């Protein structure tokens, strides 16, 4: 098979402030698949922030980010979709979506195959 | 059927778990991917439907082994277990579950995906790997594991390896006597030749007339033959040959250049005389030593196989 991720939605955010990260797939069956984004924080390595069910029935996240992030899907368009809020400079990093979810600590089954998208919170 | 388990919704204490793969097909038990509802975490779950009460007490040993060896890098963490009486068994079957973290996969699948193995990457792999049996022989009483092979090294998400089935270990040794009658030997060689395959047979398990030890230096020649088999990609007693165990004949290969640093450790592994072999604390030391002179740390995450 062929799996064809592609991220994007990132950019300079300020703390505090909002951001809405997009996801589209091909290649396989999305609406046969747990999805997830990860991220790369720097100095840290990968990590797994929020998860969703191939039917929408339950939506997982990390810790850190319960209550501020919203994960969500359309399996019509094969689209992921990641709503952030409140963001802190902890949520700095490199942003992939995966499928499958994780194991243990937060450590993601799919190792990202995209190129992922920057998300940078700076004050200016 | 063992197959359309897939799809059903398993709860264990707070987890609820659905069955989503088949990662492993034993006959006796299925190994599924799991992954909790609740929490999104995937896991290995081992299913046991059986009434035998050898393998129900087998899988009971197994869990107490898992919880006692919980918590080390090199060794696949045990997550949760439980077990279900027959009379309230919803096939009217022994029902054992046991639930471990989710691995990437077998060493053997990342292998053979991947010129040869270069020393740096044999080196992590055999260091990691015994760095989890010094655990075992670290414990009171030690483990012993009996069934160390290429097939039960697991690669961690992480790229770092996992020791994994524990079902075959034992934490009691056994020393062929002066007192042990000419029947006993032969009851206990029956009972070792229809649990064991010939080609990971140790010469103290074949000749039981030659009062050899039979307990942790097993895992020693098991780590020598692994340590053939990563440099060398075969195993060097694979056809089985029982002649050539028990009088410890085989051959690294003449002119090799590439693994000849690990000469002397393999040579040393495989000696015929349990005694003889090198403890596993020995083994470490000498491995902590070529990495030293090698510049490399064996306990870092292997990424060639990644
Ligand atoms: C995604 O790949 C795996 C992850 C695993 N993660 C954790 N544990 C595994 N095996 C295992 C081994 C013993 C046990 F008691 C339990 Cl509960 C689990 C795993 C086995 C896995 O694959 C099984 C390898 C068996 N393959 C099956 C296909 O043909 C080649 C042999
Ligand atoms: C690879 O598996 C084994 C290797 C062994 N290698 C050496 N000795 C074994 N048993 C044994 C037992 C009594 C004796 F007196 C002596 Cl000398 C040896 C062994 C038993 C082994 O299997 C024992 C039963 C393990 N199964 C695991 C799941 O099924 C039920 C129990």
């Amino acid at each position: 098979g062929q799996v064809q991720l592609q991220e994007s939605g990132g950019g300079l955010v300020q703390p505090g402030g909002s951001l809405r990260l997009s996801c589209s797939a091909s290649g396989f069956k999305f609406n046969d698949s747990y999805m997830s984004w990860v991220r790369r924080v720097p100095g840290k390595g990968l990590e797994w922030v929020a998860g969703i069910w191939e039917d929408s029935s339950a939506a997982h996240y990390r810790d850190s980010v319960k209550g501020r992030f919203t994960i969500s899907r359309d399996n019509a368009k094969n689209m992921l979709y990641l709503q952030m809020s409140s963001l802190k400079s902890d949520d700095t990093g490199l942003y992939y979506c995966v499928r499958r979810g994780y194991s243990g600590d937060y450590r993601p089954i799919n190792n990202p195959s995209s190129q992922g998208t920057q998300v940078t919170v700076s004050s200016a | 059927s063992q197959s359309d388990f897939v799809g059903q919704t398993v709860e264990l204490g707070e987890l609820r778990l659905r069955v989503r793969r088949v990662l492993a097909e034993g006959g006796f038990a299925f190994v599924y991917e799991a992954q909790d509802v609740g929490s999104g975490r995937e896991y290995a779950l081992k299913r046991l439907l059986s009434n035998e009460e050898e393998k129900n007490r087998a899988i009971i040993q197994e869990v107490c082994f898992m919880k006692k060896l919980s918590g080390h890098p090199n060794i696949v963490q045990f997550c949760s277990a439980a077990s279900i009486g027959k009379e309230e068994s919803d096939t009217g079957q022994a029902e054992f579950l046991l639930l471990t973290e989710l691995c990437k996969g077998q060493l053997v699948e990342f292998l053979k995906k991947m010129g040869p193995l270069s020393c740096d990457t044999v080196l992590k792999i055999f260091y990691q790997t015994c760095r989890a049996v010094q655990h075992m022989h670290r414990q009171k009483p030690p483990i012993i594991h009996r069934d160390l092979k290429v097939e039960n090294l697991l690669l961690s998400n992480q790229g770092t390896i996992k020791l994994c089935d524990f079902g075959s270990a034992t934490t009691i040794s056994h020393y062929p006597d002066y007192s042990w009658s000419a029947q006993r030997r032969a009851l206990v060689e029956e009972e070792i030749t229809r649990n064991t395959t010939p080609m990971y047979r140790t010469p103290e398990i074949i000749d039981l007339y030659s009062n050899f030890p039979i307990g942790e230096k097993q895992d020693i020649w098991a780590l020598g033959c692994i340590l053939y088999l990563l440099c060398f990609r075969q195993h060097p007693f694979e056809d089985g040959a029982k002649l050539r165990i028990v009088n410890g004949k085989y051959s690294i290969p003449p002119h090799d250049t590439q693994y000849t640093v690990f000469h002397s450790l393999i040579r040393a592994m495989l000696q015929v005389n349990p005694e003889e072999r090198l403890s596993i604390a020995e083994v470490v030391h000498q491995l902590q030593e070529i990495a030293a002179a090698r510049n490399v740390n064996p306990k870092s995450p292997i990424t060639e196989l990644l």
